[PDB]
């Protein structure tokens, strides 16, 4: 399985 | 927010883009049981964004989250997956559920 893309936020 | 009216038909996202907006409403939210088929609770996150049950200290709504997301990598990872040039629609979208129809 693959993983579920999660937009990355800013830091 | 499973009823027959949509919280997106007020905005000038077309339909097309509905679910490109609840996942940009659902991971701008933190969450992470989220799948991207499960249509129920990205209306039910986008739901909470746009009109949250206890909203914050002199804030009408959770749109504000929405500037800390990195559109330019969605954009990329949508580019390398589907093909699309969504850059700019990313932005509308955005635009769009900060303020549902502006006077342009």
């Amino acid at each position: 399985l693959e993983i579920s893309y999660k937009i990355p936020k800013s830091q | 927010p499973q009823g027959e009216m949509d919280l997106l038909d007020s905005t000038r996202i077309h339909p097309e883009d509905y679910s490109l907006a609840r996942k940009m409403a659902a991971d701008a939210l933190d969450i992470e049981d989220i799948d991207d088929d499960d249509e129920s609770a990205m209306r039910n996150a986008i739901y909470e964004m746009v009109f949250p049950r206890s909203p914050p200290k002199d804030e009408d709504d959770l749109t504000f989250k929405l500037d800390e997301l990195i559109l330019d990598d969605y954009a990329t990872e949508l580019e390398r997956k589907h093909q699309l040039k969504k850059r700019s629609t990313l932005q509308i979208i955005k635009e769009e559920l900060q303020s549902r129809y502006r006077e342009i």
